[PDB]
C-alpha cells in the first residue's frame, strides 16, 4: 500500500500524467468518477479483458490502509504503478537467518530493539524512532518488544 | 510470451476442460470437452467448413453439428479427439507448445488405468512434452480448499469419487465411488421438462437443457419444505429464454432434479446419495480419524454450485452421524474450478519437482510408467 | 514514516545485517586460520634422520587418528543438529503451514503489458 | 534447564514412562512407552509426515499409525524404539544431554539380566552418561512409602513381581513372580466388551479399551456381592465416551476385568491370584519376619488405584493369615508414581553415591558389571 509510492520515488512522473489520463478514461462512463468495480472493469475491457467486480473492489481495497474503500486518484496512481515491474523478489527466511544472527546481536532468536536501533543508525538513512519503533512492532507480532526470528522474516519479508 | 518455463495444467473432465499454466491464478481458457462434426450436406462452395470443430468452436457452430464428448465417467475413451482438444487448447489459447513445458493432467484413483496411460502417452508421443504427471482430483481439491484432511466430494460431470484423506494420506478402502454425476442430472431434467411439455432430444436441445440446469436449478437445504411451497405456488417458478425465443419455466422440478444427488434412484441408480457415501467413507476410517473427517467434509467440483448444498449436506450427514460430534462443510467460491487451482498449486510446488515423469523415463519404460510413478 | 523512507530503511538494514554477517564470518575465518596453525602445527622436517622420520610419521599418524576422530565427532554432532534443524523447521513450518502457503498469481497484467495493450505507440514509458 | 548435574530418573515400564530429575517430587514428563508408525500410503505432496512418532507424538497422530510397545511383559526387546523414547525424553522434555548427568533406570530382580545389562549399555554407549545405576522397583517403592520393611505389591501392565523386604534386605526365595498384569486385564476387557456388542481390535480401539479400564474399572471389597448386584441392577453401570461420539455402557465388565487379578483363569493363567501370592511371600519368610511384613503390606505401581483393592487385599490376606495377627495395607496417594519418587530418593542419597557405575568401571568390565554393581 506504500511500496508503490516507494517505487514511483524510483520511477518518473511522465508515467504519473499518463496515468492521470488513464484514470480519466478509467472513469469514462463512471458512476463515481473514481475507479469502483465497473470502472476498473472497463479498464480491463479497454485492455481487452473481462474482470469480475469482486477482485475489482479488492484491488480497490488491496491498498486500503485507512479503510477508504475506493480508488482515490492518488490511490489510483498507486494501483497503476502496482502493475509496473519496479521492485521484486520477496526476501525471506534463509538469508533472513543469515542476517538475523546479526539483527539478533543478542542472539535471542529475537531482535531486541537494541540491535534494530543500532543497525538502523548504521543503515545510512535518517533513523527515526518511528523507524525503529514501527520496525520492532511489525517484526514482533507476539509484540514481545523483540523481533523473533520468524517475526524477523515478517520484518524483512519482501522489502526490496 | 510467458516469463517462465513452467508446467501446464489441464483439468480434462467429462464436462469441460480447464486449462492454463502452473503458477498462474486460474485457467486461461475453459473449453467444453467437445469435438463437433457437421450432420448436413453442403450446397455452397468456398465456405471454409471444418471436418471437425473443437471446444468453443464446436459449440459456436453447433446449429448443424452433432457434439460428442471424448471423455465419459472420468475416462478418455477417444484419445484422438482429446489430442485435438489439446492441440487447440495449448497452441491457440494458452499460446504454448507443450514440447518445452511439463504437463499435468488429472483423474480419479478409481478410473481405469487406461485413462492415466493414454493421457501420459498422448502428451509424450504427439506433443513431445518433456515431462508428465497425472494428479488426483481429490488432492488438488484439498490444496485449493486449504485442507490435508477431509472427505472430498467432487460431484463432477461423469462421476462422484468420495475419498477420505487424513494428514495427507489416502484411506483408499473407504472410497465410496458413485455412478451419479452432473451429466445424469441434465438427462433427468430433460425427461421432467418433457413431462412439463418441453421435449428435448437433439444436441442443440441437450446443450440448452444443461444450460437451463446450470442457471435455474438449486438443491435446497430442505427439499420437503421447499416442495410444500414450490408444488403449491407459481411464485417459485423461474423462466429461461430458449435460443429461439421460446420460454420454458421450472417449478419444483427446479430442485427435484438436483435432489437426485440425495435420491440416485431418480435415474435408476442403486444408491442412497452423496451424503450416504460421505458418511460411509468416514465410517470405514479408524475411530481416531473419524472425528477429523466429520469436521472436514469438502465439496469441490461443479454441481456443488447449487444453492442450499452446503447446508443440505451438513443436515444429511449430521442426521447419520453420532450426537456430540460436530459435522462441518468446506465449500469455497473456488468451486468447480478448485481442481484446476489445485493443479497449478501442485505442479509448481518445490516438493513436487521429483514427482514428474520425464520424457527420458517415459521413453525407457513406456506408458505403463504412469501407473508406477504418479500415485 | 512514509513509503520510500521505509523501503530505504529496511533495504539498508538488510545491507547492514549483511555487513555484520561479513564481520562475524571474517572473525570466524581468521579464527579458523589462527586456530588451525595453533593446533596442527607445521612439521619440522629439515635434516631429520631416517628412523627419526619413521617414528615421527607414526606419531603424526596417531595424530591423524585423533584429530580426524575429533573433528568427525564435531561432524556427527553437526549432522544431528542438521537433522534437528531440518525436522524442527519442518515441524514449525507445518505449524507455520496449513495456512503459510506462499504462492504467485498471474491475473496481474503488468502495467507494461497493460498500458501497452491500452496505448500502443503512446505507451512509450508505459 | 536444570540447575544441577543431578541424576536423571526414568521408570520405563510396559505401559507408561515416568521421567524427571533426582531430588524432585514428581516426574517432569510422562510418556507412553510407544513408537508409532504410519500404516497408510501418502497421497498429498509436501505434507511433511514422520517415518515414526514417539511417546506423546505417537498417540497424538495415532489415527493413521500402528502403535507398538517396545516392552514385552517387563523386558525391552525393541531397543530402536527405546533409544527414541529415551532421546525424546532427555533431549526434548527434560532438556538434558545425559552426558552431563548420571542416570537411574529401574527393573524387578527376576527380570532377565539381559535387560539391566542393556539399560546400562544404552545410557553408556548411546547417550554417553557419566554414570549408571539400575534400581530395584521394590527398593524404590519402600523408600517412597516411608518403609524399610514390607511386602511390595506391584502388579503392573507387564507382570506382577510380589517381593518381601525386611530391614532393607530382600527375601528372594519368597518372591512370587506371575505372568498376570494390566495388559492381560485389558485383553479380558476387550473380550467381554465384545460380548456386549462393542468389538475393539485395531490400535485406536485397543487404546480406547485400555483408557476405558483406567477410567471406569474397580475391584470392590467383596466380589460375590458386587457380581450379584451388577447382575441384578443397572445402578452399577457406567458410561464412557469414545472419540467419534459413540457411547459405550459397561456393567459387570467394569469389575470383571480387574477381577482377573484374583481370577487369572480369565486370561488363561495358571495362578491362584495376587492375594495368594502376596500371602505366600509373607508365608515363605521366617516367622520373626512375617509379623512385620503382615503389618506392612505396601502397594506401589499402578492397578492399586482400583477402589476396593486395598481392602480386598487386606481381607484376603487376613482370611489366609493366622488369627491374632494384624494385617495392614499401605496404599498412599503417591501411587502409580511412587516408584519414580523412590528413584529420586535413592539417586540422591549420600549413602548411594558410591553405588553408581562410572563410564570407566563400565568400559573396563563391560555390560555384565550391572550384575555386580547394581543387582
Amino acid at each position: 500500500d506504500d511500496i508503490y509510492k516507494a517505487a514511483v520515488e524510483q520511477l518518473t512522473e511522465e508515467q504519473k500524467n499518463e496515468f492521470k489520463a488513464a484514470f480519466d478514461i478509467f472513469v469514462l462512463g463512471a458512476e463515481d468518477g473514481c475507479i469502483s468495480t465497473k470502472e476498473l472493469g472497463k479498464v480491463m475491457r479497454m485492455l481487452g479483458q473481462n474482470p469480475t467486480p469482486e477482485e475489482l473492489q479488492e484491488m480497490i481495497d488491496e491498498v486500503d490502509e485507512d479503510g477508504s474503500g475506493t480508488v482515490d486518484f492518488d490511490e489510483f496512481l498507486v494501483m497503476m504503478v502496482r502493475c509496473m515491474k519496479d521492485d521484486s523478489k520477496g526476501k525471506s527466511e534463509e538469508e533472513l537467518s543469515d542476517l538475523f544472527r546479526m539483527f539478533d546481536k543478542n542472539a535471542d532468536g529475537y531482535i531486541d530493539l537494541d540491535e534494530l536501533k543500532i543497525m538502523l543508525q548504521a543503515t545510512g538513512e535518517t533513523i527515526t524512532e518511528d523507524d525503529i519503533e514501527e520496525l520492532m512492532k511489525d517484526g514482533d507480532k507476539n509484540n514481545d518488544g523483540r523481533i523473533d526470528y520468524d517475526e524477523f522474516l515478517e520484518f524483512m519479508k519482501g522489502v526490496e | 510470451d510467458e516469463d517462465e518455463t513452467t508446467a501446464l495444467v489441464c483439468d480434462n473432465g467429462s464436462g469441460l476442460v480447464k486449462a492454463g499454466f502452473a503458477g498462474d491464478d486460474a485457467p486461461r481458457a475453459v473449453f467444453p470437452s467437445i469435438v463437433g462434426r457437421p450432420r448436413h450436406q453442403g450446397v455452397m462452395v468456398g465456405m471454409g467448413q471444418k471436418d471437425s470443430y473443437v471446444g468453443d468452436e464446436a459449440q459456436s457452430k453447433r446449429g448443424i453439428l452433432t457434439l460428442k464428448y471424448p471423455i465419459e465417467h472420468g475416462i478418455i475413451t477417444n484419445w484422438d479427439d482429446m489430442e485435438k482438444i489439446w492441440h487447440h487448447t495449448f497452441y491457440n489459447e494458452l499460446r504454448v507448445a507443450p514440447e518445452e513445458h511439463p504437463t499435468l493432467l488429472t483423474e480419479a484413483p478409481l478410473n481405469p488405468k487406461a485413462n492415466r496411460e493414454k493421457m501420459t502417452q498422448i502428451m509424450f508421443e504427439t506433443f513431445n512434452v518433456p515431462a508428465m504427471y497425472v494428479a488426483i482430483q481429490a488432492v488438488l481439491s484439498l490444496y485449493a480448499s486449504g485442507r490435508t484432511t477431509g472427505i472430498v466430494l467432487d460431484s463432477g460431470d461423469g462421476v462422484t469419487h468420495n475419498v477420505p484423506i487424513y494428514e495427507g494420506y489416502a484411506l483408499p478402502h473407504a472410497i465410496m465411488r458413485l455412478d451419479l454425476a452432473g451429466r445424469d442430472l441434465t438427462d433427468y431434467l430433460m425427461k421432467i421438462l418433457t413431462e412439463r411439455g418441453y421435449s428435448f432430444v437433439t444436441t442443440a436441445e441437450r446443450e440448452i437443457v444443461r444450460d437451463i440446469k446450470e442457471k435455474l436449478c438449486y438443491v435446497a437445504l430442505d427439499f420437503e419444505n421447499e416442495m410444500a411451497t414450490a408444488a403449491s405456488s407459481s411464485s417459485l417458478e423461474k423462466s429461461y429464454e430458449l435460443p429461439d425465443g421460446q420460454v420454458i419455466t421450472i417449478g419444483n422440478e427446479r430442485f427435484r432434479c438436483p435432489e437426485t444427488l440425495f435420491q440416485p434412484s431418480f435415474i435408476g441408480m442403486e444408491s442412497a446419495g452423496i451424503h450416504e457415501t460421505t458418511y460411509n467413507s468416514i465410517m470405514k476410517c479408524d475411530i481416531d480419524i473419524r472425528k477429523d473427517l466429520y469436521a472436514n467434509n469438502v465439496m469441490s467440483g461443479g454441481t456443488t454450485m447449487y444453492p442450499g448444498i452446503a447446508d443440505r449436506m451438513q443436515k444429511e450427514i449430521t442426521a447419520l452421524a453420532p450426537s456430540t460430534m460436530k459435522i462441518k462443510i468446506i465449500a469455497p467460491p473456488e468451486r468447480k474450478y478448485s481442481v484446476w487451482i489445485g493443479g497449478s498449486i501442485l505442479a509448481s510446488l518445490s516438493t513436487f519437482q521429483q514427482m514428474w515423469i520425464t520424457k527420458q523415463e517415459y521413453d525407457e519404460a513406456g506408458p505403463s510408467i504412469v501407473h508406477r510413478k504418479c500415485f | 514514516i512514509s513509503a520510500s523512507r521505509k523501503l530505504q530503511l529496511k533495504t539498508l538494514l538488510l545491507q547492514i545485517a549483511k555487513q555484520e554477517l561479513e564481520r562475524e564470518a571474517e572473525e570466524r575465518r581468521g579464527e579458523k586460520g589462527r586456530a588451525l596453525s595453533t593446533r596442527c602445527q607445521p612439521l619440522e622436517l629439515a635434516g631429520l634422520g631416517f628412523a627419526e622420520l619413521q617414528d615421527l610419521c607414526r606419531q603424526l599418524h596417531a595424530r591423524v587418528d585423533k584429530v580426524d576422530e575429533e573433528r568427525y565427532d564435531i561432524e556427527a554432532k553437526v549432522t544431528k543438529n542438521i537433522t534437528e534443524i531440518a525436522d524442527l523447521t519442518q515441524k514449525i513450518f507445518d505449524l507455520r503451514g496449513k495456512f503459510k502457503r506462499p504462492t504467485l498469481r498471474r491475473v496481474r497484467i503488468s502495467a507494461d503489458a497493460m498500458m501497452q495493450a491500452l496505448l500502443g505507440a503512446r505507451a512509450k514509458e508505459s
